[PDB]
DNA sequence: TTAAGTGGAGCTGGATGCTCTGT
DNA sequence: TCCAGCTCCACTTAA
RNA sequence: ACAGAG
């Protein structure tokens, strides 16, 4: 990330020093030590998920004593949550039901 | 995507069913049905398209692109899909264009008069290329085809 | 309920057509050359001083054009008419009148009507003999009411400037390169330098490139060169948001690994680049404040309103590495229209100087070399520089101005006569700038945004296909506003100044930049009251009403467009889904109680332009108006153009039917004026028992095409006879040829000239 | 809407019109304010404003790097001379801000006190950018560079050398700085407050709301330089201040050639003299069939050529004021072939007509509005006397 | 009939995606000789072609995925004792779209062109986690490059080839049977006709030269045939083999 | 962060907080005055031709709607651009030929535009 | 082609000759074809145009009803007079000695 | 060909083996079937087929 | 350490439909 | 406006 | 050098 001395305001750079590692401006004497955990998180974009889990893949989220879907008001239907785009997205929740003689996908 | 296609197919239906509606409805020795019969001159598409419906205008096999900010033309709402915003004509050639369906018309209309006015370059060089290549085969009386070296 | 109906809203049309459109485009354009900026060319250069011997000066102090005269043998002089001028095969021409001041010693001496040259006046111009006659007073000059004029008679031929179609000059250009990269370019014509300047990404980081210097130079120094130094500062400028930033780094990392970190460092880099055509300091800070994007203006070497400028550009290009968004040149508010009056200002300015320069040189050889009297430059004012300039550059159609690097070529064409359609639908021709040079099929295609300014349909078929367009029936083009309450206004409207803040309030959401002509004025909160008030403002005539405002939510800009050149339509005004035009107005009008200039006065009529009707809503017709409606069309057969206008029920057609009318349309046998049988031409057609349309478009009665018609109706039975008819032949009946129909007369010139040579000897 | 909270009055204060100045730093953060750190010198121009400040740095705190510092410092001084000096210490001390000039004019920016139920304005007399300078690097480099190695005309003015010294010539001037924790600052502040009573009717400010509009957007231009008599069809409803009033009546009556007599009082307002005025309408329109006509004169005077195409024809206005006239005596122009009895075209009179009138089959043409009241104005004697002057006018086509 | 070929349109291969050149264009590439044209496209035929779960495997070895397609996050970790830039996998988004990288795969996909950056550098604390200690450049650039492996390393090619764009599935639509056959937009023959599970007997290419460089110059010498024949059909023009026979 | 409106700015800095702050205002380019025998040709009005007083009074309408009466005209007052950057009132004071006082008043934070109501200016008397 | 607005040319035409109107067929407008179809019969003309021909050859009778009006026809500028051309043999160029 | 104001060349060979080649290889009756395809291009056409 | 064979990038020179019909 | 050869220059192997 | 025609 782009840090900026409060003196002069040229564009940083990372160096070390003799204790620590110093954030440097290159034309003041400005240095800042870097004393605790300092982070930057990217969270790039992931891969789409829509084609990947139709025909019938490997699930898991299924356990005892879950709901049945509301229309056919069996247990015959599977149900997950993934991320759609990275990790900070609020996990989205989405069904399938396949029984006899009925095809529906619902949300 | 998936929503053009769909609108597509909706759009082609409509001239499909209106089509075989007027060529079922038409009496025989109606001239355009003699001449589409015996194939001498235009198809069930021509008489369909001046009598029921011309079709949805494509411009480089697709609905009319934006040629203002996000909508065809000022006539219409910006992000707007619907079938007469981006050239779908629901008139047939009896009874008349409206305004902005006969200019996207006229537009689908240009593109195969452009395509003449290039086709004589794009397709000239081509055939100059392939004689100066192979004017010297001929076939010989040995039954082979050899070069004239 | 049903919306209801003002019927009589298509008499706007004629009332519009007495002022406007049809050839009234080229006369305005003229009219306006030869009363102001012919004044503006001679106030630019109205001083020359020889170098040699100085103290001695001649001074401009006003210019005239005149009327027309023909100049004859024992130096009589008479007014001559236009068809006098065409069968003689003379140049029909007023002589430009000069005053000077100047001196013989005497330090004022005065001249108040030096003849220094000869002006081509087009036809039905504001010094043309023609304007303001009577129909039965063009008899005597054998002159037809109907000829448009729009053109000149240069040596007996009639010549007409087509209108060029041109890019609009000083505006960010966002565009592919041919390897995939995206840059920006904007090419920064100036009265006094025409320059292009391009942003480069060719390596991840940011070059600006031109043709001054050897080798593109990282953007970062250029930002330090103009004095804005801290890295800080450029980042603000260029975007706050951590994308634009990640785009950017890699840029300062290239300037801190050079020793660029002030000012003066950064100009002797630039020193150190510059072809050569003080040295590394002063070429680079001259270069800056006059040639790389000499269109934004540094005061005082003062570079904060070029910074600005060039930050912008380059956060354009940022932004359009994430999403594609490159710009089309095919949009028709990026183009602009060159009439005959803009080209001949050029020219003439050309020639002017060249004549100021001759003099001058005449005035260094004469003075320090060969006599005591203090020579009169009146004796050295020849005439034929102003006058062959003028008169070559018309009749050959190449206007090469080594002063401005252009050299165009098939400027002018000849007049056509084939029939009256063919003169008139020459006159809206608008020729385009590519002028064939490959098969491009990207802006021979019919753009949307060619709705109501130039015509669908006619289109030559051919190599030219797209390329020579016509002019709707209902157009306008501007001409060039006086830019000065534009400013006075906007800087009461709540614009703030961009020099009292720093870059980042660029990056904000509620912040719109304000452009006029690519000017930045500053900027603004709240755009929406900015662009509502201004509108206000221009329909109760404060602002003038050509001056079109239009936002850019996309890129966050006002854009506020006052140049001439930009195709403009009218349309009626519509507040709260009712039309502003009422029956009664439109009863006043056929009474005579008001006329077209009073629907822009009372804002019930104003003209929209490309770029305005992109922010509009237009109901075609009075039935189609919903809740958010803006403008009402007056009428949308005006959306075809002149030769389209003879075809009966085109909308009944399919569309490359009605393209080839238009051609075969100007094709026809005719007759071309009521002064057709004293008229001698190279070759003309004539229909002997013309009869006209027995059905008739409402264009046609506008253009009066049923006065002077080309047809005769023929009793059609549609069938199939003889087999003679196989492929588009007709079969003809041999009574009604001799009894007249299709009777036709050809005329042809010849001509001869017997010349009296340099020694005493003639033809005879 | 209704003012329902905080009318707040507004003063204006003078005393610190020609002293204040506002500074800004476009790179330092509102929150890292300068109000701790000493400062050492002020200087400035009071004409051509271009302040320099310089400010001390502190080598104690942690965020100075001494090795760097040592360095920086002997780039720019030469190692033991210290006659001129940057710097004093053997470190780099001190920091130099130098400013730009934001604008020309500050005559519409004003500083604004608020205080409760109260708002004191005052004039800037300055906006200027402060950033901090690198002249340190530039001097390190020439103290670098040092140890290495009749005419004609002529504009200076647009030269970067005459310029820079022109700006030379004003002397410096030095201030001493009172920071905002400073006593002075405390006092100072409150000459930006004016002694006045609460309530002030201001002498000033008193213009109208159409005064001020014409004072920001002045009209183009203060006299043209021809002077429109009117033949043009100007605009019939502007009323053109040089124009006569009278004058807008015969460029009307020339494009309506038949009105109403009650739209005159619908088209001028009552604010006209609407009684002595007839002599002056009566000159350009006389009353036929209920309703205005134009007269003859308006149209044409006795030397125009035809104004149509076909066979030219000569003026000869009582062969209007003939057809006119038959209009005054009969219902209408009745019959087949008027055209032979007054000789001329068909042409002339069949388009004559067609301004004033539309055709019905074979009984000519139908006058194209209702007959309205003669009697709605007050004059009596008129009628009469129109009887008289129309008998003059038929007299006169009795010679021909 | 170059000149009868309008140019037309409504071309994707059935699939309505894959847009191909067609008509003059088409023909001009292939007599050209080029040795790179516009859209090249291989056609995989898959042997066990049963079901559509075989089907993504396999595509998955051929298609493109980077690696930061596959990380949730990569952070810069700034510590007083070192500082390093750290990458974790998303190894829930691994183990549905059925890649074969794990984080010790992820050490092989670095070290190879990625500015000489050692094996030592590069550590694998965990099974989802990895990080990569930067080191000097020490040509052209400053120790802070970072900020040059901050938008690099994420386009790393973890899995599959390397020139392959895009990889989509087909499916027949005959009632006899149906079976999904891989079409490949990309320019490395080789590389798909050796992939596991591919049936590298019946995959084909548009490319003359990368059919010519794979298999010789008689495969080549068909593929002008099938291709030419392809181009004319489209277009409603028939020519007799003969003639595109002597040209090729 | 969301955008702080006229009506709120001058409620915070009434009730909430009795603390006095410096606003930074632009007025148009010419007020509706005269200049008091300042020897002229109806050039523009500035606010060093006025002298000390009251000058107008400041309206504060409901739904948020703030109006400078200054004079008989209004003038409609919004929020201009949002500045963060350091901002200092200074005086500056030659008192002597060479040498003088400079001294901070405080920071600015706010900035206020003000601009002319054209469309009532217009609506009274429409052209 | 298309070009239904021939077929209607001539039958708003017919409908005009008729009766001495001139029928507008402006764009987006113009006369309609219910309105002349009206003009026609009561002028005793069979409302789409079609007429029972005689042929001239043989007297007897068309089957099919033929279509009858008037159409405007405009006489082009390319007349075959002045395109007519042949050469034997002739003069030549001088650098190059062909024709 | 259409028709159309179409304009079409006239050649005469001038000599006895210049005939003998036009009539025997470029005679219409012998190139009724076009070499691409081997199909028939002089054929009836419109009028001739209705 | 360096001699050398081969990758990748920029410069350069070539090409872009057939005719009549007029000024 | 699009596209093959030719030459310059970094980049590993190898002695 | 420009416009045409197929
Ligand atoms: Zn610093
Ligand atoms: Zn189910």
């Amino acid at each position: 990330m782009l840090l900026f001395c409060p003196g002069c305001g040229n564009g940083l750079i990372v160096e070390e020093g003799q204790r620590c590692h110093r954030f440097s401006c290159n034309t003041c004497p400005y240095v800042h030590n870097i004393t605790r955990k300092v982070t930057n998180r990217k969270y790039p974009k992931l891969k789409e998920v829509d084609d990947v889990l139709g025909g019938a893949a490997a699930w898991e989220n299924v356990d005892s004593t879950a709901e049945s879907c509301p229309k056919c008001e069996h247990p015959r239907a599977y149900f997950m949550q993934l991320q759609t785009r990275s990790a900070d997205e609020p996990m989205t929740t989405f069904y399938k039901c396949c029984n006899a003689q009925c095809g529906h996908r619902w949300r | 995507e998936t929503l053009e296609a769909l609108i597509l197919k909706e759009l082609s239906v409509i001239r499909d069913h209106a089509g075989s509606a007027c060529l079922r409805e038409l009496d025989k020795s109606n001239s355009p049905l003699t001449m589409a019969l015996c194939g001498s001159k235009g198809s069930f598409i021509n008489i369909s398209q001046m009598i029921a419906c011309v079709g949805q205008q494509a411009i480089s096999g697709s609905r009319v692109p934006d040629g203002f900010e996000n909508r065809s033309l000022p006539h219409f709402e910006k992000h707007s899909k619907l079938p007469a915003a981006k050239g779908f004509v629901a008139n047939s050639f009896y009874s008349g264009l409206t305004p902005t369906e006969f200019f996207f018309h006229t537009m689908a209309g240009r593109e195969g008069l452009v395509d003449t006015a290039v086709k004589t370059a794009e397709t000239g060089y081509m055939q100059r290329r392939l004689v100066k290549s192979l004017e010297d085969l001929c076939s010989q009386y040995d039954l082979t085809v050899r070069s004239s070296t | 309920a049903p919306i209801p109906t003002v019927e009589e809203k298509w008499r706007l049309l004629p009332a519009f057509l007495k002022v406007k459109g049809l050839v009234k485009q080229h006369i305005d354009s003229f009219n306006y050359f030869i009363n102001v900026e012919i004044k503006k060319i001679m106030k630019a250069n109205e001083k020359v001083t020889s170098d040699a011997d100085p103290m001695w000066y001649l001074k401009y102090l006003n210019i005239y054009v005149g009327l027309p005269d023909v100049e004859e043998s024992f130096n009589v002089t008479r007014p001559v008419s236009p068809h006098e001028c065409r069968l003689r095969d003379m140049t029909y021409s007023a002589p430009i009148t000069v005053d000077i001041e100047y001196t013989r010693g005497s330090q004022r001496i005065i001249r108040n009507a030096l003849p220094i040259g000869r002006m081509p006046i087009m036809l039905r111009s504001s010094n043309c003999v023609l304007t303001g006659k009577t129909p039965a007073e063009f008899a005597k000059l054998n002159e037809c009411p109907l000829d448009p004029g729009g053109y000149f008679i240069v040596k007996g031929v009639e010549k007409v400037i087509l209108i060029q179609e041109q890019l609009s000059k000083n505006r960010i250009i966002v565009e592919a390169d041919r390897k995939g990269a995206v840059g920006a370019s904007v090419t920064s014509s100036t009265h006094e330098k025409k320059s292009r300047t391009n942003m480069a990404v060719k390596q991840g980081r940011f070059y600006l490139r031109h043709n001054t210097l050897s080798e593109d130079i990282p953007i970062v120094i250029i930002f330090k060169a103009m004095g804005v130094e801290s890295d800080q500062e450029i980042v603000q400028m260029i975007g706050t948001e951590e994308h634009v930033m990640a785009a950017f780094g890699p840029s300062l990392e290239e300037c801190q690994k050079a020793q660029i970190f002030t000012q003066m460092q950064a100009l002797k880099y630039i020193g150190n680049k510059v072809r050569r055509q003080k040295t590394k300091i002063e070429e680079a800070r001259e270069l800056l404040a006059s040639t790389i994007l000499t269109h934004v203006p540094v005061k005082e070497f003062n570079f904060r309103a070029k910074c600005i400028y060039t930050a912008v550009m380059v956060r354009r290009v940022i932004l359009a590495q994430g999403d594609n968004k490159v710009d089309d040149r095919d949009y028709y508010g990026n183009k602009r229209l060159e009439l005959a009056g803009q080209l001949l200002s050029l020219l003439f300015e050309d020639l002017f100087k060249k004549f100021n320069s001759e003099m001058k040189k005449i005035a260094d050889q004469v003075i320090p070399k060969q006599r005591a009297a203090q020579f009169d430059v009146v004796k050295h004012m020849r005439q034929d520089q102003i006058t062959n300039g003028m008169v070559n550059a018309i009749s050959t159609g190449n206007w090469s101005l080594k002063r401005f690097k252009m050299d165009r070529q098939g400027v002018t064409q000849v007049l056509s006569r084939l029939s009256y359609i063919s003169a008139l639908g020459m006159m809206t021709r608008i020729s385009s700038q590519f002028e064939k040079t490959r098969k491009v099929s990207g802006p021979r295609s019919l753009q949307p945004s060619q709705w109501g300014m130039l015509c669908p349909s006619d289109t030559p078929e051919g190599e030219a296909c797209g390329l020579v367009k016509n002019l709707a029936l209902m157009t306008h083009i501007t001409t060039d506003m006086e830019d000065g309450p534009i400013v006075k206004l906007a800087s009461n409207l709540g614009v703030e100044d961009v020099n009292l803040l720093c870059g980042e309030e660029l990056s904000y959401p509620n912040v719109f930049l304000v452009f006029l002509n690519g000017n930045i004025l500053g900027v603004i909160r709240d755009h929406k009251k900015l662009v509502n008030t201004f509108r206000l403002m221009r329909r109760a005539g404060y602002i003038n009403e050509f001056v079109s405002i239009s936002t850019n939510l996309t890129d966050r800009c006002v854009y506020i467009s006052s140049d001439g050149g930009r195709l403009c339509r009218p349309y009626i005004i519509v507040k709260k889904q009712k039309p502003a035009v009422t029956n009664k107005h439109m009863e006043e009008l056929a009474q005579g109680y008001r006329n077209f200039e009073d629907f822009l006065h009372e804002s019930l009529v104003e003209y929209l332009d490309v770029n305005e009707e992109n922010d509009c809503n237009i109901a075609l017709y009075e039935h189609t108006i919903n809740k958010d409606t803006t403008h009402l069309e007056i009428e949308p057969f005006t959306l075809l153009g002149v030769c389209a206008g003879l075809i009966p029920y085109p909308h009944h057609n399919q569309s490359p039917r009605n393209t080839y009318q238009c051609a075969m349309g100007k094709q026809a046998m005719g007759t071309i004026g009521y002064n057709q049988r004293n008229r001698i031409d190279t070759l003309m057609y004539l229909l002997a028992y013309p009869q006209k349309p027995m059905v008739k478009t409402k264009t046609i009665e506008l253009i009066e095409f049923e006065k002077l018609p080309a047809g005769q109706n023929a009793t059609v039975a549609v069938m199939s006879y003889s087999g003679y008819d196989i492929e588009d032949a007709l079969v003809l009946n041999k009574a009604s040829l001799d009894r007249g129909f299709g009777r036709c007369l050809v005329y042809k010139n010849a001509k001869c000239t017997l010349k009296r040579y340099t020694n005493q000897t003639f033809d005879k | 809407d209704d003012p329902v909270v905080q009318e707040i009055d507004v003063y204006l204060a003078k005393s610190l019109a020609e002293k204040l100045y506002l500074f800004q730093y476009p790179v330092r953060p509102a929150s890292m304010t300068y109000d701790d750190i000493p400062h050492l010198s002020a200087k400035i121009k009071p004409k051509q404003q271009k302040v320099e400040l310089e400010m001390a740095i502190d080598t104690l705190n942690p965020n100075y790097c001494r090795s760097k510092g040592e360095q920086i410092a002997l780039n720019v001084d030469g190692a033991c001379a210290d006659e001129t000096s940057t710097y004093s210490s053997k470190l780099m001390d001190k920091q130099t801000f130098c400013s730009s000039q934001t604008t020309s004019n500050t005559s519409r920016y004003a500083a604004a006190l608020y205080r409760q139920g109260e708002l004191h304005l005052t004039p800037l007399h300055g906006i200027l950018q402060l950033r901090p300078s690198f002249s340190y690097l530039d001097k390190a480099d020439a103290k670098h560079r040092e140890r290495e190695a009749e005419q004609a005309r002529q504009r200076r003015v647009q030269s970067y050398e005459f310029l820079q010294k022109k700006h030379a010539e004003e002397p410096w001037v030095h201030l001493h700085y009172y920071g905002l924790r400073d006593s002075r600052s405390e006092h100072e502040r409150q000459y930006l407050l004016c002694p006045g009573s609460s309530g002030v009717e201001n002498t000033e400010l008193v213009k109208s709301p159409s005064e001020y509009l014409m004072m920001l957007m002045p009209p183009s231009q203060e006299e043209e330089k021809d002077k429109p008599v009117a033949p043009s069809n100007v605009l019939s409803m502007a009323q053109l201040r040089t124009l006569p009033l009278a004058d807008q009546i015969k460029i009307l009556m020339k494009n309506v050639k038949v009105m109403p007599f009650a739209n005159l009082m619908s088209l001028l307002g009552p604010s006209i003299d609407s009684v002595a005025v007839l002599r002056g309408i009566q000159k350009v329109a006389m009353l036929v069939q209920g309703n205005w006509v134009v007269k003859s004169d308006i149209l044409y005077p006795k030397d125009s050529s035809s104004p149509h195409s076909g066979v030219p024809a000569e003026v000869l206005c009582r062969g209007r004021d003939f057809v006119m006239w038959k209009f005054t005596q009969s219902r209408w122009v009745v019959r087949k072939e008027v055209a032979t009895v007054t000789k001329l075209c068909a042409e002339d009179v069949k388009d004559f007509l067609e301004h004033m009138a539309v055709v019905r089959i074979n009984k000519g043409w139908e006058f194209i509005l209702p007959y309205d009241g003669e009697f709605i104005k007050k004059h009596p004697d008129v009628v009469q006397r129109q009887h008289m002057l129309w008998t003059g006018i038929q007299a006169k086509l009795e010679k021909v | 009939p170059g000149t009868q070929m309008t140019l037309k349109t409504f071309h994707f291969a059935g699939v309505a995606s894959m847009n191909i050149t067609l008509g003059v264009p088409r023909i001009k590439e292939i007599i050209n000789a080029s040795k790179a044209i516009s859209t090249p496209i291989i056609t995989a035929q898959l042997d066990k072609d049963d079901d559509a779960d075989y089907a993504r495997l396999v595509k998955g070895r051929i298609e493109k995925t980077l690696l930061g397609e596959i990380s949730e996050y990569i952070e810069e970790v700034f510590l007083p004792d070192d500082c390093f830039i750290l990458v974790k996998l998303s190894l829930e988004r691994i183990r549905l779209l059925r890649l074969e990288v794990n984080a010790e795969t992820v050490r092989y996909s670095i070290c190879t062109s990625k500015l000489r950056v050692k094996p030592g550098d590069v550590a694998v604390h965990g099974e989802a986690v990895v990080c990569v200690t930067p080191r000097e450049n020490s040509k052209s650039s400053m120790y802070y490059v970072l900020q040059f492996l901050k938008e690099d390393l994420p386009k790393v090619v973890v899995q599959g080839i390397p020139e392959v764009s895009r990889a989509v599935i087909h499916i027949d639509e005959q009632s006899g049977k149906e079976k999904y056959k891989l079409l490949v937009e990309g320019d490395n023959l080789r590389a798909v006709m050796a992939t596991h599970g591919v049936k590298g007997t019946r995959t084909t290419s548009n490319n003359t030269y990368e059919v010519e460089k794979t298999l010789g110059i008689e495969a080549a010498r068909t593929t002008i045939i099938n291709e030419i024949q392809y181009t004319m059909v489209n277009h409603g023009m028939s020519i007799d083999r003969r003639h595109v026979m002597l040209l090729s | 962060l969301p955008k702080d409106v006229s009506v709120a700015e001058l409620l915070r800095e009434l009730s909430l907080t009795k603390e006095e702050e410096l606003l930074f205002l632009q007025l148009p380019d010419t007020l509706p005055g005269q200049p008091p025998t300042q020897d002229i040709a109806e050039n523009a009005c500035t606010l060093a031709d006025l002298t000390e007083g009251q000058v107008g009074k400041l309206l504060i309408r409901k739904s948020g709607r703030v109006q400078l009466l200054l004079g008989k005209v209004t003038l409609d007052v919004t929020m201009g651009t949002a500045c963060s950057f350091l901002q200092e009132l200074v005086s500056v004071g030659l008192g002597d030929s060479r040498t003088g006082e400079m001294t901070v008043l405080g920071h600015v934070k706010h900035k206020l535009v003000c601009s002319p109501d054209f469309e009532s200016l217009l609506d009274h008397k429409h052209r | 082609r298309m070009t239904v607005g021939k077929l209607i040319e001539l039958l708003a035409g017919k409908a005009g000759v008729l009766d001495g109107r001139f029928h507008y067929g402006t764009a987006f407008g113009g006369s309609k074809v219910k309105d002349v179809c009206e003009d026609l019969v009561r002028h005793g003309y069979n409302y789409l145009g079609k007429d029972y021909v005689t042929s001239g050859i043989t007297g007897e009778p068309l089957e099919a009803y033929i279509y009858f009006g008037p159409v405007y026809y405009q006489k082009l500028k390319h007349m075959v007079l002045d395109k007519m051309h042949a050469r034997a043999r002739g003069p030549r160029a001088v650098l190059t000695r062909q024709p | 060909a259409d028709f159309d104001g179409d304009e079409m060349n006239l050649h005469l060979p001038q000599t006895e083996e210049a005939k003998a080649e036009a009539l025997v290889l470029m005679g219409t009756k012998a190139n009724l079937v076009t070499p691409r395809n081997g199909e028939p291009l002089i054929a009836a056409i419109q009028d001739f087929l209705t």
